[PDB]
Order: C-alpha cells, then structure tokens, then sequence
C-alpha cells in the first residue's frame, strides 16, 4: 500500500465530543472487539487460496539456456580438429 | 487431459530439437569426411530417441566429445518433459465442495451456491427465528421447493446446487443411491414424536408405550429392517486415470508412421526402381 | 527531547575523542544527518550512573530533523534513564500506581516530547496526548531457523 | 489405577520397598477352593493419592493400614444391591475410600462427598497416528481399458512391421524386438520403428508423471474427532472403528445408559480387564477407540513410549467433573477434610504434588 | 514464524494542553503524501536483505 | 463510513483516531576396469531421477 493512512470520523472543529468517543474507539481496538466485527463483514472465500494453473513449457526460457549451451560445447569439436591435428602434425 | 502431444512442448521449443537435430545431422557427414550423410542422419535422430537402431559411430576420433555430450542435450530435454506434466496434472484439483454452514460461499450467495429448503417446513422457520443468519434467509426466501422428492432431483440432475433438509431422510437417501454426498454431520438437535390434540385421553397412554418399547428392544431393532448401509462408500481415492482421449493423440502419431510408410514404399518404389 | 535505544530506528555511537562522532557516507555517498546525545550512564549492568555525550541517527531522529526544519524549532536530545519504556505500577508501600520509565520523565516535567517507537493503547491515552500514527505494525513471534539436514 | 496410584512387588533385596511408598494388603481369589487360600501379601504402594493420605495424617494425626478392592473397580445401584469399592463403604466391609473417585449424584445420596482436587474430563483416544500410502496394485495409474488397447494396439505393429519388411528377418525374431524396443533393452526396418521407438518415451514418462499425481493428492483417514462424529452416532457398522470400550460397570456406563439406547446396544462388547491389560488392545490393534476420563488418559499419551494420540483435548470434553474424597453415611469427618483439601489449595502444593507423579515427558515430534 | 496476531501503530507524544498537538499531526500527515515516508523506509529498514 | 484521512480535510474539520486502514493500491487482471564403468551408470540414473524430482517440485511453486 502507498502513502498510508485511515478512516475516521469527521466531527466539527474543536468540539467537546471528541475525547469521550476518542477513547472509545481505542477502547475498541485495544480489545479485540473490532475483529469479530471484521470477519463477518470483510471476509472470501479465495483469500487463502493461490494455484497457477501452469507455465506451459512451450516458452524458451529454460531450455533456451540449454540450447546455447549446446552450442558452445558444439564450438569446442572445431577448435579440437585443428588443436588435434595441427599438434600430431 | 488435453493435447498430450501439445500441452508441454507444441512451441518455439518443440520445433527447436526439430531443427537441432538437423544442424548437428549435416555437421558430422562434413566433419568426418573432410578430414554417410545418412549414417549421421539416422545417429543423431536415433540416439535423442534412445532407439536400438545401431549405425556408424563417430568415426573423427576429435567427433566424440559432441556425441557424447549430444546425448546430454538428449539426456536432459526428455527430463524436462516429465517434470513439467506432472505439475499440470496435479494442479488439476477436481472439487473442495464445502464445508458445513460456516463457509463465505454461504454468507454471501451472489450467484453461486444458491441453496433452497422445503416451503413452510420447520426448517424455513428457524431460518426466520435466528437473528445472526438473516442474510442467509433473505437469500433463501426468493425462491424454494414444495417437496422434498422435487430437490432430490433436481439436486442429481444438477439445477440446485445444495439442498438443506432433515438428517434422518437425507443419510438414507445417499447411503442407498449413491450420487451423493453428506456435507460432514449435523449442525442442529432435535426430535420426531406422535402429535395430539391438547387435553386428548391418551395424550397419557401413547407416551408411555414409546418409552416401553426403547427398554424392550423393538424399536431399536426394527431400524435395520428399513434402514441400512450397502453397495457405496468413501471410495474413488484416487484422483486421477489417464482417459482415452490424450493417448488417442498418441494413437494418432503411430496411425500416421503407418499411412507415411506404405503410401511411399508403394509410390516411391516403383518410380525408383523403373529408373 | 526523550529517546530510547531500538535497534532500527535510534542508533547510539560512542563519540571521537574529538568529541564529535565520525562521519560516515551511505551506499550513494550521501552525508548521513547525525546529532549529539547525552544521557546514559554508558555502563547499564555495572555502575549506578554518570553522564557523557554519545552520537545517535537513525529514522526518529531523520524525521526529527525535517519536522523541526518546519516548526523552526531549537532542540536538544537525552536518553531515557532506566531503559524501560513505561507502565503503571504501585510503587513499594503507598496508595496509588504511578508511571514508569521513559513517560514518567514526561509525565513528570523532566522533557517535552517523545520521539521513540512508542505504541497506542488505552491506559496511555487517559494521561497523554498522541498524534496521527506514523507507521503500522504488529506482534510476532521469532524463533530459530530449522537445518536442511543434508 | 495407572497414573493415580501404582502396585508393585516392593523390593526382592530387602523385603520392603523404596520409601517414600507404603506396604498395602491385597485379596485376589483367583485361585480354587479347596482348603483355604491367603493371597494377602506385602505390596507397596506409590502414586498421586498415596501422597494425598500421606498429607493428611501429618495434618490430623491420622493411622491408618491399607487394603485394596476385592474385585474389579467402582460401583452404581444396580440389581437392588450396590457391587464394587462402594460397596465395602455401604457393607460395613471399611470406612472410606480413596483414589479416582468421579463424584456423581447417583451415588451422593447413599454417601457423602467431599470438595474435589483436580479438574478432569472424559474424552476418546485412539490407536496410533501412521503415514501410510494406498496403492492397490502398480498397474493403477491407468485403468484397464487402456492396458488391453495398448496391450492389443502393440500386437497390431507386431505383424504390420514384419509384413512390410518380407516382401532377411525370421517372423518369430520380428516379435522379439517389437517388445524388446518398448522396455527398452536389445527405408523398409527404419521408418516405422523410429517414431515406433517414440510411441514409447511419449508414454512412459506419463506413467512417470501420473505417479507424480497419486502419491500427492492422496490422504490419509482424519483421526476422527469427538463424541458427535459421524462414525460414532451411526451404530449400524461393522467395520469402523468398532471399539466402544467403556470398561464394564464403570462410572461411564450410567452415563451411556442416560437417554440414547442406540449407543448402549452396541456397546455390549467391553472387556472386563479394568483398565491396562484392555487399554493395550487399542495399541494392539484388536480394539480401535477406548472412552475414559482425561485424566488418566493424557498422562498415558505422554508417558508410554511411542505415540498413541487422544481426541482434540481440553476442547474434546464433555460433563467435566472432578475427583473427591468421599466421606461415609454418618460421618462428620467432613470437616476435617474439608480443612484439608482447601489447606491444600491455598499453599499452592496442588503443583508440586502434579509435577512428581503426573507430566509431560516426551512429547512426540 | 505467521502472520500478525494484533494490529496497532506509532506516534509522538505530548503533555496535555500542548500548542504544538495540532501542528505536528500535520507535518506527519502532509509527509505521507510527499512520499516522504516511502523513502525512508527504503533508507535504513529495507534494501538490506540476505 | 469510507472516509479518508489526508492534508486538506484535516485543516478545516477534525478527526478521530483511524480505525480501519488503508491507502492507494493497483489491481490488475490475472574386469576392474569396467566395474567401475558400471559404477558411473548407477551413478547417472541417479541423478537424473533427483534432477527431475528436484526440477517438479520447484514448478510446484505458485
Ligand atoms: C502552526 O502553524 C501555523 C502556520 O505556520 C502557525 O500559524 C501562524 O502563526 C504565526 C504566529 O503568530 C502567525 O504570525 C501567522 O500569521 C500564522 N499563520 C497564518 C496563516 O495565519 C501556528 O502559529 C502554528 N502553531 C503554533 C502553536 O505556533
Ligand atoms: C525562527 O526562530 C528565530 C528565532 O531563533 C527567528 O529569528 C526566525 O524569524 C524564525 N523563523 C524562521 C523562518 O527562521
């Protein structure tokens, strides 16, 4: 979340209601009371739940690595040909 | 299962080994013999597919090291194949049904899960007396059934998706059946009883011989006679049996080896050989 | 200015002997703010007290630098005196419970503000005044890691 | 009793026992009639509720001997006449009784009760938690229809390939090397059999992957919990956990008796071994789910060695009651007692009396 | 080990009847939106992992 | 009800204590010799049996 911040109660300015509710409220919070309010209004059924269908391996991301490897190892038979042929001659 | 063939391996990749193949076919026949095109044709296209077709080793005594790491490349592709099928199919999770009614598809029927009751039965009642599931009634009061053989079904040919209802009937219409399922154990007691009129004479008598009878064993024995448990159980533990349509794609590869071989044995020899 | 030692947010640096702690650059080669504290007894478990300058930065005093720049303020900073961050308690043999730690010395007039990882609850609200929370946490449980055997 | 007190042989090198224990008379007939039998012989005792009466007699100058119970465990009002402990209170046979005693209102009116000591509960346990996996034969991970095709589609290639290839090779070494090819050992040979070869890589790193399937959706049975589980209120089972226990004219068979016939017809096949020499059936594996009181039974959780779980615990209870000391018909010995008890609840010794013969020991993994 | 079993925050402290209560709750607000707050925690509480 | 605290409400109205929060979020879609030689085959059926193991597991990772 980005440039956090909360709900409230707007109540006009320089009030006497404010510190009676104020405590009130941190009352609240500081008792566990407001989380049995919170799971039966804010609650899914997919919120403990995550599974990726797949990542079909029908995409070069992987073996592509493989491939250019075989590539280099492939390079490494025409050095030996003249490295092999060039000593014994 | 679906494109056996197709799922892991019908992109980019599947024809790179195709042409990998080839690039490595033509390199051999130009490597051993300036200081057989079949020969490394046959080899490379063989080895990958770890076939008992034997044929001209590497004769470049330099030739070796690509062979022998060739088949690592070939070692390592097929590997991967395997690795990735299994995760498709395991994360193809048939069904997580339901729990008992605590679960957030029953709090909040949107579209899904719509479940009904009898009308005007007790249970429709008690739907209306609890304070807490008042959501849960004002979902159920749209629509209903007028009786109980209607939801059974319509619940086995799949119109309602769940059916809340009396214990006693519902354990023995699963049990004998079996299409069906009870979702875990009953949530709410009570009981079955006689009723009369208030200030009727026997209101006194009836009473008394139920209570004779759970002593004398009558009762309790004539339960096995009309009620009874056969032929269905927790079976079917085994989530998974590959069907006859992926390896009719691998049926179909092997049909198609036969129809290339004798529609060009047939047609390709006769124009060879004439020549 | 009352401060508390906590590991991320308040660092405490015994000074040069010139007095003022060395500088130091971060990863971009940027001054890293830092202000002279006094307080402690630099000796916790072993001595009763005395005083001596120290060094302390971290992220109260980084915010303290930008919201004083604001307020046109003139400040000085102190640790705490015994560690504890603050409760009630009845002190040995009397009638009442009074505060403890680091909001006692508020409480009772030794300093003006706390800039410290001080929560919200309650029995702090009755005899204090907070302001608008400037970060959100929790409370969990750390325990030792398990070995991936071989 | 097994946490609550214990009877041994007390010491084959002195006579007596170890302190800390007291030498105890017990009476088992289980011998003929002949001329006369005297098994009274000199056990010791130690457990819990020999340190209660070894408390109470520093407390009021109490003396006392000790003699066991005749026969099996306690006793209800049936028949018209009383059978058991309570029955040697009621008989005139001795005084008191001391021990696991459940205080209950079907035997408060015949004798007092005192204050209980301890807070218990009755909850199920069962035999061991295992991990076992369910595969019936190997050749699951297809069904049957698909064996015969591939057995009888392999068949087809068999004689197809030798037909292409006659018009050399022997028709009976055609066969040989079609299956050879297929488990792996060994323009008209070629063709077929290259993508042939294929037919059986695509495949069998299938089984391979279908293997990866079975042995990780697959679960075991849930170690099914409480009283209203739904294997327990349907009595009509042969082959479930068939065990209800209930060991014979125990406190818990009144409480089965209550108003529900449908579990005491089946819980007819209790077994008259009091309490150990029927409580190893269910490690066994003759006997499935044995009820009792918690408190007894958590203690022989932990304590046995090797893991036998019980139900949920603390929360898997039903009618908690407690354990007291009962005080006879008659008796104003309640007073003492009472004392005694409420003594002993105030200076905190109900720990350290726990902590020496009933705790947790090795706790399983 | 888990998640958090209780929520709650931070935040300044002053004496009753303080004149700077209502100016101080500003700046900590109005540094909120400035991303002010953002930055300091990629400062010297993130961006130092194993 | 859903109403945020920022700079310019609190200016003008006051506030209490949030109780639920919240902030600016993004949602988007979904011989000897030849024993040994043996001993190398044993050794690579092996390995490619953990490779394959290991690779599965690590693509079971949502
Ligand atoms: C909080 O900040 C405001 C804005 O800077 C302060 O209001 C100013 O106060 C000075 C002091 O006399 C006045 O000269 C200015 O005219 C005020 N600003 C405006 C726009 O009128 C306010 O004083 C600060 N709070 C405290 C307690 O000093
Ligand atoms: C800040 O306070 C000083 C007094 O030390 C005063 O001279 C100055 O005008 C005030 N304001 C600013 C913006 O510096």
């Amino acid at each position: 979340v980005f440039a956090t911040t909360g709900y409230g109660i707007a109540m006009q300015k320089d009030s006497h209601w404010k510190r009676a509710i104020d405590l009130a409220l941190l009352q609240f919070l500081g008792d566990g009371e407001t989380q049995k309010l919170e799971t039966v209004w804010l609650s899914g059924i997919c919120q403990n739940e995550k599974n990726e269908v797949m990542s079909s391996k029908l995409d070069i991301d992987n073996m592509a690595g493989v491939f250019y490897m075989l590539l280099v190892a492939m390079g490494l038979a025409l050095l030996v040909f003249a490295w092999e042929h060039l000593v014994y001659w | 299962t679906l494109d056996s063939f197709m799922q892991p391996f019908q992109s980019t990749l599947w024809l790179l080994v195709g042409l990998s193949v080839h690039v490595v076919a033509v390199m051999l026949y130009l490597l051993d013999r300036f200081s057989t095109l079949s020969s490394a044709m046959w080899f490379s296209w063989g080895v990958l597919l770890n076939s008992g077709i034997g044929e001209g080793a590497p004769r470049s005594f330099s030739a070796r090291i690509l062979g022998m790491v060739w088949a690592g490349f070939a070692m390592i592709i097929v590997a991967s194949y395997t690795a990735n099928l299994a995760a498709f199919l395991v994360l193809d999770r048939p069904e997580e049904r339901i729990t008992g009614i605590n679960d957030p598809r029953l709090r909040n029927p949107s579209d899904k899960f719509i479940y009904a009751t009898v009308k005007q039965s007790s249970v429709d009642i008690y739907f209306r007396r609890q304070v807490e599931l008042s959501t849960m009634y004002r979902h159920m009061e749209k629509h209903n059934y007028e009786s109980a053989a209607e939801a059974i079904q319509a619940v086995r040919d799949n119109k309602l998706h769940a059916f809340i209802w009396d214990s006693a009937v519902l354990e023995f219409e699963a049990s004998q059946k079996c299409d069906l399922v009870t979702t875990g154990e009953l949530f709410f007691r009570s009981g079955f009883g006689i009723g009369m009129r208030k200030d009727s004479p026997w209101k006194q008598n009836v009473s008394l011989s139920i209570l004779k009878s759970h002593e004398n064993g009558f009762m309790e024995d004539l339960d096995k006679t009309w009620v009874r448990y056969q032929e269905c159980d927790s079976r079917s533990n085994a989530p998974a049996t590959l069907t006859f349509e992926n390896m009719a794609g691998v049926f179909m590869l092997v049909a198609g080896g036969i129809v290339a071989g004798i529609f060009l044995i047939f047609i390709e020899i006769a124009y060879k050989r004439h020549k | 200015i009352v401060t508390i030692h906590q590991e991320p947010f308040v660092y405490v640096k015994p000074t040069l002997s010139d007095g003022t702690c060395k500088e130091e650059f971060t990863v971009n080669g940027d001054p890293v703010k830092k202000v002279i504290c006094t307080g402690p007894n630099d000796t916790s478990p072993g001595s009763p007290r005395h005083t001596v300058p120290q060094c302390c930065y971290g992220f109260c005093i980084d915010l303290l630098i930008k919201l004083a720049r604001t307020m046109n303020f003139t400040y000085e900073v102190h640790l705490v005196a015994d560690g504890k961050f603050g409760t009630q308690e009845r002190v040995n043999n009397s009638n009442k419970k009074e505060w403890n730690g680091m909001m006692g010395e508020l409480l009772s007039g030794q300093a003006d503000m706390i800039v410290a990882p001080l929560t919200i609850n309650n029995e702090r609200a009755q005899y204090i005044e907070f302001s608008k929370p400037f970060k959100y946490q929790g409370l969990t449980i750390l325990v030792k890691k398990e070995i991936p055997r071989s | 009793e097994r946490p609550f007190v214990i009877v041994e042989s007390p010491d084959p090198g002195t006579g007596g026992c170890v302190p800390n224990t007291v030498p105890c008379r017990r009476q088992s007939n289980h011998t003929f009639s002949s001329g006369d039998v005297a098994p009274y012989t000199k056990l010791c005792c130690k457990g819990f509720c020999i340190d209660i009466l070894k408390k109470l007699a520093r407390v009021v100058k109490f003396s006392y001997d000790l003699y066991l119970v005749t026969n099996g465990k306690h006793g209800k009002r049936v028949r018209g006449v009383w059978n058991g402990m309570i029955g040697e209170v009621y008989y005139k046979r001795a005084d008191m009784a001391i021990g696991s005693l459940t205080i209950n209102e079907e035997r408060s009116e015949i004798v007092d009760f005192s204050v209980p000591f301890v807070e218990t509960g009755i909850s199920v346990m069962v035999a061991r938690s295992n991990g076992t996996v369910s595969p019936s034969a190997f050749l699951e991970p297809y069904s049957p229809a698909v064996w015969v095709m591939m057995f009888v589609m392999c068949l087809t290639v068999v004689a197809i390939t030798v037909f292409m290839f006659e018009y050399a090779f022997t028709i009976g070494k055609s066969v040989w090397l079609l299956w050879a090819l297929v488990f792996n050992n060994s323009t008209t040979s070629k063709i077929m059999v290259l993508v042939w070869a294929f037919f059986a890589v695509i495949f069998l790193a299938s089984y391979t992957a279908n293997l990866a399937a079975f042995m990780i959706q697959e679960q075991y049975i849930d170690t099914v919990s409480g009283l209203s589980d739904k294997k327990f209120q349907r009595p009509q089972d042969q082959y479930p956990p068939f065990r209800f226990g209930t060991v014979p004219n125990g406190s818990t068979e009144r409480n089965i008796r209550s108003n529900y016939r449908d579990m005491h017809t089946h819980m007819v096949k209790f077994n008259q071994r009091s309490v150990e020499d029927a409580l190893t059936s269910l490690k066994m594996g003759k006997l499935d789910a044995f009820i009792y009181d918690a408190a007894v039974l958590n203690y022989m959780a932990g304590k046995d060695e090797g893991c036998k779980l019980v139900t949920i615990g603390s929360g898997k209870v039903f009618a908690t009651t407690g354990y007291g000391i009962a005080m006879q018909k008659d008796s104003h010995w309640k007073r003492a007692i009472d004392l005694a008890l409420l003594q002993f609840l105030g200076d905190g010794e109900t720990q350290k009396l726990e902590t020496v013969w009933l705790s947790g020991i090795c706790q399983n993994e």
